[PDB]
């Protein structure tokens, strides 16, 4: 069982502020340590606190600006870190991980991708991609699914609730407007549509929404 | 602080070669180091602790080594799964530091992509948008243009594109263009076409489509 | 039963203790400090052992207030551990000797 | 004798701004760096003791970092009262020594 759990996403207006938490499970011991990492697009792991619950004390990095706040609820079992007045700067992908106190991380948490902006929340439009009636095919056919208008990131995209694993491209996800679009596709033998159903599965943590949506061939 | 240095920055190997990732310390931290791989989209994944130790679950390709300042993760029989971004991190002092990191890029034959291109569809039209949709997929080296016609005529307006790291399936590269008009736009035109230049052919793969 | 065994005992006991939460504290008290090295908890140990039969190597050590306070302590219960089972082997020879001439 | 080398000698800097001082050692220090801030006409005056602790009275705007052999004194949003001369200063090994300063430019 996934032994650190992180909500996917956190929109926060510069200037204020958001709790990120993360609940663990599994084996925990007196001599664990929760770390979190921060992780901007494109570039790489920087350390930015611990904490050790069975104690309550933590350290931070001493590199960087402190905008961070560490606490343990030991008896639910979840870590939080406290971002306070946020900018630009700080929106990135916030990784938990747990260290058994022998110095490395043996488990990460799926990171929490913080964005800062003034826009508003938006909930993506799924739309069908099926071939056209003049496109002729071969052994396979591709199908897929357009996502757009979407904020903030990300999107999750999945086939048939991710038992479609095999020939799946998601395109990363294009700004224009304070909105994202971005579309994912999928290949599949040309024999096996439409006769075995193919859907495209879209979560957006920002939202609370996920929605599906079924790929049948153009009437 | 102790600065771990990974150079080079990429490193790009043949199917099945070996491969090796380096590690500087600015100063001795014994055999204190540990690798991390972290795919696309994908959170860090432990490969190796204290230089050199097996982790369970991680395919014996695997291995490390190293003590003092210099520090090699080895791959031996790269494969496509491999590609991903490659991690050192020590915890010989306080506080505990990261590498930069090191790509892996893998060379494979050249592939012409599979092109495909997507009217929009009736639920959108009904919101007053169109948006037509083109794939070129699994394709390499990863280098190549994509070119729009309306009725014949090159279209550059509205037009966004998007790349793909390489696929840690196949180590091929894919890309999509998107053609967004307004239903008005898009009524008032017949055919549309999607134009993909690629080092695998000097004449170019098309794909079209008659509004009606 | 005879004290001077029970004492010897009861200061191996202890000093297992001391040794273990020594080894929790200097972590919790090192980390934090830039440049520190007593920060992960089987090293500690080592560390704690070293310090406590008083060999130290010198491969780690505290550098943080604390962490000498906590270094302090395992001295101190190290060297009067060790020390009372000297004082234990020297009643027992003592007694055994009283025994050889009779007493 | 250790030495203490503080480059670059100027630092220009937009209003807000973070600025970075750094100090590099000659040879393994701990955190035993202490910096100061001397004004135009005025006398020096301590900002950070052991690399980063806080001194009573200093803008918390004010951090410093590092240790081994290289330091850094940072300040998060500049203003022109940071305008100055800053001192790194080593007690280590005897005897103490400064570094040659930096010089803040907005």
């Amino acid at each position: 069982q996934v032994q650190l759990q992180q909500p996917g996403a956190e929109l926060v207006k510069p200037g204020a502020s958001v709790k990120l938490s993360c609940k663990a499970s599994g084996y925990t011991f007196t001599s664990d340590w929760i770390h979190w990492v921060k992780q901007r697009p494109g570039h790489g792991l920087e350390w930015i606190g611990e904490i050790i619950p069975s104690y309550g004390r933590a350290n931070y990095n001493e590199k960087i600006q402190k905008k961070a706040t560490l606490t343990a609820d030991k008896s639910s079992s979840t870590a939080f870190m406290q971002l306070s007045s946020l900018t630009s700067e700080d929106s990135a992908v916030y990784y938990c991980a747990r260290e058994r106190g022998d110095g490395y991380f043996a488990v990460w948490g799926a990171g929490t991708t913080v964005t800062v902006s003034s826009a508003k929340t938006t909930p993506p439009s799924v739309y069908p991609l099926a071939p056209g009636s003049a496109a002729q095919t071969n052994s396979m056919v591709t199908l897929g699914c357009l996502v757009k208008g979407y904020f903030p990131e990300p999107v999750t995209v999945t086939w048939n609730s991710g038992s479609l694993s095999s020939g799946v491209h998601t395109f990363p996800a294009v700004l224009q407007s304070d909105l994202y679009t971005l579309s994912s596709s999928v290949t599949v033998p040309s024999s096996s549509w439409p006769s075995e159903t193919v859907t495209c599965n879209v979560a957006h943590p920002a939202s609370s929404t996920k929605v599906d949506k079924k790929i049948v061939p153009r009437d | 602080d102790i600065l771990l240095t990974q150079s080079p920055a990429i490193l790009s190997v043949s199917p099945g070669e070996r491969v090796s990732f380096s590690c500087r310390a600015s100063q001795s931290i014994g055999t204190d180091i540990h690798w991390y791989q972290q795919r696309t989209n994908g959170s860090p994944r432990l490969l190796i602790k204290y230089a050199s130790e097996s982790i369970s679950g991680i395919p014996s390709r695997f291995s490390g080594s190293g003590s003092g300042t210099d520090f090699t993760l080895s791959i031996n029989s790269v494969e496509s799964e491999d590609i991903a971004n490659y991690y050192c991190q020590q915890s010989n002092r306080w506080p505990f530091t990261f590498g930069s990191g090191t790509k892996l890029e893998i060379k494979r034959a050249d592939a012409a992509p599979t092109v495909s291109i997507f009217p929009p569809s009736s639920e959108q039209l009904t919101s007053g948008g169109a948006s037509v949709v083109c794939f070129l997929n699994n394709f390499y080296p990863k280098d190549i243009n994509v070119k729009w016609k309306i009725d014949g005529s090159e279209r550059q307006n509205g037009v966004l594109n998007s790349w793909t790291d390489q696929d840690s399936k196949d180590s091929t590269y894919s890309m999509s263009s998107t053609l967004t008009l307004t239903k008005d736009e898009y009524e008032r035109h017949n055919s549309y076409t999607c134009e993909a230049t690629h080092k695998t052919s000097t004449s170019p793969i098309v794909k079209s489509f008659n509004r009606n | 039963s005879a004290l001077h065994w029970r004492a010897a005992g009861a200061a191996t006991v202890l000093l297992v203790i001391v040794l273990l939460a020594g080894s929790y504290l200097a972590v919790l008290a090192e980390r934090g400090a830039p440049g520190a090295q007593l920060i992960t908890y089987p090293r500690a140990l080592w560390w704690s052992v070293e310090t406590a039969t008083t060999v130290g190597y010198g491969d780690l050590c505290p550098v943080t207030l604390w962490g000498r306070l906590v270094a302090v302590v395992v001295m101190v219960a190290g060297i009067t551990s060790f020390g009372l089972v000297t004082a234990a082997l020297a009643t027992w020879f003592v007694g055994r000797e009283q025994e050889r001439r009779g007493h």
